[PDB]
């Protein structure tokens, strides 16, 4: 929901002109950048650098096969007989 | 006392001593105290931004000079190296190395508290469930609080 | 019964049966909306997309007709030493009705 | 030079992971059948 | 909060696994005596 | 749990003004950052 | 176990005023840092 | 301690005051002052955040105590 995701970093004076060109009427097969500027010409301040998607730590992948591990060890009881009477045999005998 | 100087005009001639002040001042100092209202209505502009806590003169017969600066005591550190960059090119000189290096970093550290509480995540923006790991469902699709 | 004078007893009964009437009957119908209606929960009549997916309809299709095509239903036996003939009696008006 | 698109976060790609796995837990029952019982007999059970 | 109790399916099959196992009164006859004592005693002990 | 996560690293002086798009809002198709500042003009450096 | 987990580098000046950022809660947009430092500064040194 | 780190910083400021600027050398000692006034404040605030609000603690203790921690800042 929040946290900043990815919209493509662009910087005010390349864009310029250039930011009704997501309109989305399509009047357009491309989109451009400024060439140049006042005092100097300048051309485009890393026109390339975009916003890359969050990857989330492996921290949080590695700690995922530890959490479906630890609950899938006991929810084995053994097998001794399929079904009726494996692992559950001491729940079963106290029972009756 | 004296974190936050007294008057703009105390302010002024620290900047007239960064400039040259071999036993002169420069007939740009007078604009000096003019700069000040320009510099933050440049940046701290509509009273948003950097954060300074300036108030304006009424740009008439006070040249902030008739009125309060009303900077905080934290703000001197920043303004008066970027003040001493604004009015060298004024006089036709250019600021030196030590004072440029300041003026960005006391520019900096008069905007990182506001930097940092305009650093705070939106509850919630388009969706958001509560699943049913949390009683009531209830709404869902939560704009922003819902 | 649980008080003396009726109308009392009945509603100060409802009372400790409110626990199910308030909270639990409130999700309750939240199953019935994953299953008969919307995949959403509380949703708005909007202009853009709003998706569904849904393993839990063929799922909940494919449990139900199980308890259909094995239905459950009265077919009585004899009690303790009985006669074979004594279940015979009440299907006999059982299946008339 | 050409724009880069959404890729789909992998946040939010991961977390769909935990999403589609979620419902499927609670779906199975026990049940190995295509018919009463087999491992779903306790809801059987409480019916009769 | 998230959910998805991989535990419940399990939990559920094992609950389907007892009850299917009959667990109930039935006895057996003791030491040197009748067979025939073990319908009679279950007659009236069924009854309610 | 307890280590910072990930978020790209910038400075106030090139987010200045352009820091309430960052919030996770899906109202912008794009972001900004400065391209100037007093004195010397905003470096490139840390761009993405 | 006894070796200490692993932790981002950084330098004092570079994270003076900003270390609120790093505290080790997550809910912030984005870091921040000194771009410049006065006494003739420098730019913050591998932050990555 | 502090009182020889920060006359440096201040050096290059007063530095002009008849249009004279600082050395290579007194800049180098002033950053490097600036450096160690912050270097013993650093060490003292560095300490990791609590865990989640959505942390379990476990069920690998006997007694699991206090549970979802702070984690809002």
């Amino acid at each position: 929901a929040r946290t900043p995701k990815k919209k493509p970093f662009f910087w005010p004076e390349q864009i310029a002109g250039f930011e009704h060109m997501y309109d989305g009427n399509d009047d357009y097969p491309y989109y451009l950048l400024n060439r140049t500027d006042e005092n100097s010409g300048d051309l485009p301040t890393q026109p390339l650098a975009y916003y890359e998607n969050p990857e989330v730590p492996q921290a949080n992948a590695y700690m995922l096969e530890a959490a479906t591990s630890a609950v899938k060890e006991v929810a084995t009881l053994g097998v001794d007989t399929e079904a009726v009477n494996g692992g559950q045999v001491a729940f079963d005998t106290v029972n009756q | 006392t004296k974190g936050d100087l007294v008057r703009a005009a105390l302010r002024k001639l620290g900047v007239a001593s960064d400039a040259t002040l071999t036993d002169v001042e420069p007939q740009s100092m007078q604009d000096a105290v003019d700069d000040l209202e320009a510099m933050m209505a440049e940046w701290y502009q509509d009273g948003k931004g950097i954060i300074t806590g300036y108030v304006f003169s009424d740009d008439e017969n006070p040249p902030a000079e008739g009125d309060d600066h009303g900077l905080r005591s934290s703000a001197v550190s920043a303004v008066f190296h970027n003040l001493a960059c604004r009015i060298a090119p004024d006089y036709a000189l250019e600021a030196t190395a030590k004072i440029i290096a300041t003026a960005k970093y006391g520019k900096e550290l008069l905007y990182k508290q506001t930097a940092i509480s305009r650093a705070k995540r939106a509850p919630y923006p388009s969706r958001m469930p509560t699943g049913s790991g949390n009683s009531f469902p209830n709404l869902n699709e939560w704009h922003y609080f819902p | 019964e649980n008080r003396l004078e009726s109308i009392l007893s009945r509603f100060d009964a409802d009372w400790t049966a409110s626990d199910e009437a308030r909270r639990e009957a409130k999700n309750d119908l939240f199953f019935s909306r994953v299953s008969q209606w919307d995949d959403w929960l509380s949703q708005y009549t909007t202009l853009q997309y709003r998706g569904q997916f849904d393993v839990v309809r063929p799922v909940v299709r494919k449990l139900v007709s199980e308890m259909r095509q094995n239905p459950i239903d009265v077919l009585y036996r004899p009690k303790d030493g009985a006669r074979p003939d004594a279940a015979d009696v009440l299907m006999g008006m059982y299946r008339t009705d």
